[PDB]
């Protein structure tokens, strides 16, 4: 979770997310201002909206 | 606090995208209504001018001989105890005209000269300590000038310079940048050269202190300068603190030290806390340089306080030639001295000796009013420097 | 301008008329200190700062019980009449030691110190919270804890963490601040500290790195350290000294336990001693998890194997491996680490920097 | 007094000045007539070598621990006004008291009464006096018997 | 005149003084150690002359000087710096106690755990006179020492203090109380209302303060 | 007792024998000792550090010792250690002659002494010998030789080297003025005179501060000589005249 930064057109492809910040494994609070995830299309959400009720489903990768 | 400029640095479109236009026009409409909004109400209600009337009344409430004093304590809001000019304490009443925010316990206060009260805070004169270590800009030494050391320049770049220019890297892997760097090697290897090289291409307030000034005269005025050093660094946003010749806090004994070794140790125990204590750290990176890494307490170097230990060896033969070329670049030689012949003068020349040869060579050419150094000058230069 | 110009809208909110209503009716007073309460009915003896010692009684509205000997009180500037009691003076350098912002670390970032954490909560995090449990039995909970171990083991983390959850006021002390120039005022900072704490019903003091002011009594016949020794005695006397210390619960962690006076290490002052030893195999396998969470991993990483490759590795040396293993990925330009990256990390932070280290020369505590 | 440190402290050069004033008014430009001074000290070695110079402190008496003859004389004075009974022997106490400077000898008398007061006795005997001579000697080993003479 | 109390770190020195301040209807001026020490020249003397004038100004008084090391360190000859500011305070204490005035109504009690460092002048007979030795409990004081601090919480009838007083050797009095105090905190861990002998014995180790060392390859 | 033990045979954290390094540092304060190898002989030139109007002239040399009929050595460092090592060298040579009935080759002698030094710097707990020796001699195997030794126990064969005060300057000067395989004894003596002149910054050579020894073969027998005042003065005069002619 972190603030939202817009890169509609920038000289360099800067990452959408500023920093990972907190990544506590245990259950924790989720901030309202969510943004785009990282790269590699890993664990990519399907909802694409973060409405506080998004569900995650595991997939088959590198069998 | 607030920044006068940078009203909205939304340069994300970075082009002729219409999004730039919409926001700009928004303020224009608001400005138009405000114009007649202020002047109109300023006629039928001629109580406060806000430009000449506002300032005028407060000045009368103030006094012509405004006083200067030290705020000693903060009793309940609108009330405070301010130390008078000489030695008296007054239970003055704080006036709302003051910002009521800069009232730090001990900075400064302006008081009326007859009914003493708080009338206004005063910005504190830049303490002489800050000016002492506030290096402005490295005079001439660049980062490609250093030459030689290559695998050792990446560590310093990757600890004290990368996290400030490309934070994303230590932003997506969730790894905090290595805390500090300690440079150790024989006497003269570029330890300080690399130290001032980083000051060149940096955007943070560089502070430098040698290990010798960390040892002071009176007891207690030891691990109190260490507190001041890290208090200035925090106050000045990102900053790289460089401690040079750290091996002078227990390697050299001075009679001025009222307390002996026992006092110097407590300076280290305070420096230990300032690098990793249970207080917050912020953004302050410590670069320590020394020529004897084996003569200091092995807790100041504990991982967490200083993480990356960079080793500076005596120059390699290949690097020796590079050292001569860089130092002799702006010199009108006499196409009779061969650099390669002087590379092997002594078994191990530090590199600072190389500059000494190339600097005494010129002084040996000035004596004859000649603007070209010959093999004779270098031959006598290589003997007057590393022999006696 | 540049002096005190505040929000101009707030000035009118200041009600300049009221300010004039306050810059005349409200008489400015002068601080003083009472020495005696000469009996007869009033007749209080006063001592202004640097004018004289006058004799004053009262004005109308200060109850006689509102005033007591040695109490800060303001006085009139013309007739010298007490008008309002004033707070006692606490040295500003001692009042800055109070922590106002809790450190951002909890009791889940220290790993392997399960027994240490539990034993550090029944003396600093249970007597205060749920204080009725001990009442239904005769128990004065231990008051004081010494945390000792090799450098970079977690002495401060377990202390920085306790301040994150403690409800009572937390007071810092570094052990070098208590060293001051002139004889005397190195015990004032140790007398004022407890006076401030006693003003708080629940208070904790963390005498971090108590080795600069906690040495052993040593008489060389050559006037060895004496100011530090005097300061230590004041600390020793204010924990069990013919005066109930109150609710103050000390917490001091020392890097060199085998240097303390054999009077600061007895029950009553520093009651319970908690040992912070180097993490065991199960431990350092857990420190790796608590420091490699918010980082990209191959998921399938043999963290147990990495734990067993650094047997006597302090907690700090494990974070430097994690913080350095990902460093080897920033250089290769990759974004996801790998086990081979960590193995090269262990080869550099554990076996390549072992020349300096601190563990080998400290586990003897000398 | 003191030895006039070099590299002293802030509030120690001031005490030095006071010594330099008491020092100069002893033997200075105006000789002091018909005013004699007596000084005492338990450590006449820390004194500055200007206060000990002949002319300022001319004679240096050396009051010492009492000898065998003196020790007996000491006991009578402080052991005199005691409700004694029997052949109180002062010769016994003296031999067993070596190094008893000037007060434990009076302590011997006062301590003896303490033993006598126990047992509800308005009755002091020789055994009580002896019983106090050892109790004082035992409490003397923890001192540091040093001479510390001037030089 | 005077009662010096010396001994190992914790044996009961301040307990007797605090106790003697309870069974006595007289002023009990309570001094300290570091406290008579003040930065300014002569400020230490004021607090000693004033601390004895006040006691004399009042009825029979006892003036207790705890932690006498801070103001009674052995005098020390030296050039090139030193410490005589504290020495004057001691020198004013010496003369005030017994010098040029036979004051006989203020009683002085002193507490110390290091008599080797004291100035020989402070251990005369005219000054503090009855130099009491406070020794560690031998084998029975440790039994009463625990019953005193244990008679407030709970005790099963089958709790042999004699064996407890035997397994605890070289224990000063203060450590003995920690045994009883820790006997409860460790009975609270296993939720219960009654202390048992194995709780005391198990808590003896926690107060002994001996690190775990995998002491399991012996025997 | 552990407390009073100086621990003179330990490895420093950087793997350096500190006592050996300090002993070497001691040699830097001794007299200058120089040795040049020629096609027809070897020579040793030494700085007579002791200089006083009251010292008497005794023995055939002050720092140049004779070890065999075909060997000699010069010592720089502590004089007493030099005497001990010279006695040991003589004993070793005589033992070899008794065993084999042939003079000891120089390499064997230097190796034996260096073995003694190494033993002292490895085990025993004693301080190392603070002396460096220059050897010159002839043998039937390699002809004329010039050897060097150090407290550590390291020896190397040299054609021209210097040990003592201002050794680095002497080595540099020799490196520039040494013609390998084309030097007679006269040229070697001239070079030694120049080196001693420049290395002893204190005034100029007075012919009393220099002790020069020569090793040469004549009629099948080795001859070791110590130059007298006359020949040393003649060399000084020739060097001064040559320098004047150059300028
Ligand atoms: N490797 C090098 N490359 C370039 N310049 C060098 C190098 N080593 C030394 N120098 C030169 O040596 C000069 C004088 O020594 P220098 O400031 O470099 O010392 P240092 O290596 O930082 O040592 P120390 O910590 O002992 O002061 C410098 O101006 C620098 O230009
Ligand atoms: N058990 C642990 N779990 C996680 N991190 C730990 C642990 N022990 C130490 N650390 C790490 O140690 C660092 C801080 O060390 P800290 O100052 O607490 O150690 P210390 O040995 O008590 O210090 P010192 O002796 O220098 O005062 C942090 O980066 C923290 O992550
Ligand atoms: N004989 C005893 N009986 C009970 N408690 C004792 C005894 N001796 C010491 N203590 C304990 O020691 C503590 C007082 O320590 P004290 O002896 O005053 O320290 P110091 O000797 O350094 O002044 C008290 O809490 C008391 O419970
Ligand atoms: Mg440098
Ligand atoms: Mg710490
Ligand atoms: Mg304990
Ligand atoms: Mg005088």
């Amino acid at each position: 979770p972190r603030m939202l930064v817009t890169f509609d057109e920038e000289l360099r492809p800067l990452p959408v997310s500023v920093r990972v910040g907190q990544a506590v494994d245990v259950v924790g609070q989720a901030g309202k201002p969510k943004t785009i995830t990282g790269f590699q299309t890993h664990t990519t959400p399907v909802l694409l909206a973060h409405g506080e009720r998004a569900e995650l489903a595991t997939e088959e990768f590198l069998p | 606090g607030p920044d006068a400029a940078s009203k909205l640095p939304l340069v994300t479109p970075h082009t002729q995208c219409r999004l730039k236009l919409l926001k700009l026009e928004r303020i224009k409409d608001y400005l138009l209504m405000e114009e007649e909004f202020i002047r109109n109400q300023e006629q039928m209600k001629p109580l406060e001018e806000k430009q000449e009337e506002e300032r005028s009344k407060v000045d009368d409430l103030r006094g012509t001989p405004m006083s200067v004093g030290t705020l000693e304590e903060i009793i309940d809001d609108n009330h405070a105890i301010v130390s008078t000019s000489v030695g008296s304490e007054h239970y003055v009443s704080i006036l709302s005209f003051v910002d009521k925010d800069l009232l730090e316990p001990g900075c400064s206060v302006l008081l009326n000269h007859k009914v003493h009260a708080v009338i206004g805070v005063l910005m504190d004169d830049t303490d002489p300590l800050v000016t002492v270590m506030k290096v402005e800009k490295a005079p001439q030494e660049t980062y490609a000038d250093i030459g030689g050391l290559d695998n050792q320049i990446q560590e310093i770049k990757e600890s004290v310079e990368l996290p400030l220019t490309h934070p994303e890297y230590y932003e997506e892997m969730g790894i905090k940048p290595p805390k500090g760097v300690i440079l150790y090697g024989p006497p003269g290897t570029g330890k300080t050269l690399l130290a001032k090289a980083v000051a060149n291409q940096t955007s943070a307030t560089f502070l430098r202190v040698v290990g010798s000034e960390l040892i002071q005269k009176y007891l207690g005025d030891g691990p109190k300068l260490v507190r001041e050093l890290f208090r200035v660094a925090e106050e000045h946003a990102p900053s790289i603190v460089f401690i040079d010749e750290i091996d002078a806090i227990g390697t050299k004994r001075y009679d001025s030290n009222s307390g002996g070794e026992r006092e110097i140790q407590r300076t280290m125990l305070e420096l230990l806390n300032q690098l990793d204590g249970f207080d917050s750290r912020g953004d302050v990176k410590v670069i320590m340089a020394t020529n004897r890494i084996e003569t200091l307490d092995p807790a100041l170097i504990r991982p967490g306080r200083i993480d990356r230990k960079i080793e500076f060896p005596l120059p390699d033969e290949k690097t020796k030639k590079r050292i001569f070329q860089i130092h002799t670049s702006r010199m009108t030689l006499a196409d009779d001295v061969t650099l390669d012949d002087l590379i092997m003068a002594k078994d191990d020349l530090s590199g600072a000796d190389i500059k000494a040869i190339c600097t005494e060579a010129g002084l040996m050419a000035l004596r004859e009013r000649r603007m070209k150094v010959t093999n004779e000058d270098f031959k006598k230069s290589k003997e007057n420097v590393l022999y006696k | 301008s540049d002096t005190g110009l505040a929000p101009p809208a707030l000035w009118d909110l200041a009600a300049d008329k009221q300010t004039l209503q306050s810059e005349q009716p409200l008489q400015v007073a002068r601080c003083t200190k009472i020495i005696n309460a000469d009996s007869e009915d009033p007749k209080y003896i006063i001592n202004v700062k640097q004018f004289a010692k006058f004799v004053v009684d009262l004005s109308d509205q200060v109850a006689p019980t509102d005033i007591e000997e040695g109490m800060r009180v303001g006085v009139d500037r013309n007739k010298y009449q007490i008008h309002i009691p004033l707070p006692p003076k606490i040295d500003p350098t001692v009042t800055m030691m109070q922590v106002e912002e809790k450190p951002d670390v909890t009791y889940s970032d220290v790993g392997g110190c399960k027994e240490q954490i539990e034993k550090l909560r029944e003396v600093v995090e249970t007597p205060l919270l749920h204080p009725e449990r001990f009442v239904n039995l005769g128990i004065e909970p231990p008051k004081g804890v010494l945390l000792f171990g090799p450098p970079g083991t977690g002495k401060t983390l377990c202390a920085r963490a306790v301040a994150n959850r403690t409800d009572a006021c937390f007071i810092r002390v570094i052990g070098s601040e208590l060293v001051q120039k002139y004889v005397g005022e190195g015990a004032r900072m140790v007398r004022e500290l407890f006076e401030m704490a006693r003003t708080k019903k629940a208070c904790l003091i963390f005498f971090d790195e108590i080795d600069a002011i906690g040495g052993a009594r040593f008489d060389d016949g050559a006037g060895g350290d004496n100011e530090v020794q005097r300061t230590m005695l004041e600390l020793i006397n204010q924990l069990d000294g013919f005066d109930p210390r109150g609710n103050i619960k000390v917490l001091m962690a020392t890097n060199r336990p085998d240097t303390l006076d054999p009077a600061l290490m007895r029950p009553g002052r520093l009651d319970r001693k908690i040992e912070f030893s180097l993490p065991d195999l199960e431990g350092r396998t857990h420190i790796f998890k608590i420091h490699a969470r918010s980082m990209s991993v191959e998921r399938d990483i043999r963290f147990e194997l990495l734990a067993r490759l650094c047997p006597n590795s302090t907690g700090a040396e494990i974070r430097s491996v994690c913080t350095e293993a990902g460093m080897f990925a920033i250089r290769a330009r990759r974004k996801i680490a790998t086990e081979k990256d960590f193995l090269e990390a262990v080869n550099k932070v554990i076996k390549s920097y072992a020349k300096f280290s601190a563990t080998p020369r400290y586990m003897t505590y000398n | 007094g003191g030895r006039r440190f070099s590299e002293g402290t802030s509030a120690d050069r001031e005490i030095q000045r006071t010594l330099m004033e008491l020092l100069n008014q002893m033997d200075g430009f105006d000789t002091l007539h018909r005013v004699k001074m007596i000084m005492a000290t338990n450590r006449p070695d820390t004194l500055d070598p200007a206060l000990l110079r002949p002319g300022r402190l001319d004679r240096k008496i050396h009051i010492d621990l009492p000898n065998e003859q003196a020790r007996l004389d000491i006991l009578k004075i402080h052991a005199g006004p005691i409700t004694k009974h029997g052949e109180i022997d002062y010769e016994a106490i003296v031999k067993l008291s070596d190094g008893f400077n000037g007060a434990d000898l009076r302590n011997v008398c006062t301590e003896a009464g303490m033993f006598a007061i126990r047992a509800d006795h308005d009755f002091v005997v020789q055994e009580d006096f002896m019983k106090a001579v050892r109790k004082v000697a035992d409490s003397k080993k923890l001192e540091s018997k040093l001479d510390y003479k001037p030089v | 005149k005077g009662v010096l109390m010396y001994g190992p770190p914790g044996t009961g020195k301040t307990l007797l003084a605090r106790a003697c301040a309870a069974q006595t209807k007289a002023t009990f001026l309570k001094l300290a150690g570091p406290q008579l020490v003040q930065m300014f020249i002569g400020d230490g003397a004021k607090l000693v002359r004033d601390a004895f004038a006040l006691a004399k100004e009042k009825a029979p008084s006892i003036i207790f000087i705890d932690e006498l090391d801070a103001i009674g360190t052995k005098r020390f000859d030296s050039e090139k710096a030193g410490d005589r500011e504290v020495q004057r305070t001691m020198l004013e204490l010496l003369n005030q106690l017994d010098g040029f005035q036979p004051n006989t109504q203020v009683k002085v009690i002193a507490a110390t755990n290091r008599v080797d460092i004291l100035d020989p002048a402070l251990l005369r007979s005219g000054r503090l006179d009855r130099k009491i030795e406070f020794p560690m409990p031998n084998e029975e004081a440790r039994a009463r020492i625990m019953q005193i601090h244990s008679r407030k919480m709970n005790v099963s009838p089958d709790v042999n203090y004699e064996e407890l007083a035997r397994c605890t050797d070289d224990f000063n009095g203060a450590q003995c109380k920690a045994v009883c105090v820790e006997a409860g905190m460790i009975a609270l861990r296993r939720g219960a209302t009654e202390l048992t002998h194995e709780d005391y014995m198990e808590g003896i180790l926690e107060v002994q303060a001996k690190k775990k060392a995998n002491l399991q390859y012996y025997a | 007792s552990r407390r009073y033990d100086s621990r003179t045979t330990i490895f420093s954290p950087e793997g350096r024998l500190y006592q050996v390094e300090y002993a070497m540092e001691a040699i830097g304060h001794a007299g200058t000792c120089l040795g040049i190898l020629a096609n027809d002989g070897v020579l040793l030139a030494a700085e007579r550090r002791n200089i006083h109007k009251l010292l008497d002239e005794v023995f055939f040399s002050e720092k140049i010792y004779k070890l065999n009929e075909d060997m000699a050595c010069s010592v720089a460092g502590i004089t007493s250690d030099a005497n001990v090592l010279t006695n040991e060298l003589r004993l070793i040579a005589q033992r070899y002659l008794l065993q084999y009935q042939e003079p000891i080759p120089c390499e064997q002698l230097v190796t034996a002494l260096c073995d003694i030094k190494q033993a002292y710097t490895q085990f025993g707990g004693k301080r190392p010998f603070g002396v460096s020796l220059l050897y010159i001699g002839w043998d039937k195997h390699y002809g004329f030789q010039l050897y060097q030794s150090d407290p550590s126990g390291n020896y190397g064969g040299w054609k021209a080297t210097c040990i003592g005060n201002n050794s680095a300057a002497a080595v540099s000067m020799l490196k520039q003025d040494y013609k390998e395989g084309e030097m007679t004894l006269k040229s070697a003596l001239a070079l030694a005179i120049k080196v001693l002149n420049k290395t002893m910054d204190v005034s100029k050579l007075s012919a009393e501060k220099v002790e020069i020894a020569t090793l040469t073969r004549e009629n099948g027998k080795t001859v070791i000589r110590v130059l007298k005042q006359k020949e040393v003065e003649q060399l000084i005069k020739k060097h001064e005249e040559e320098e004047a002619k150059a300028e």
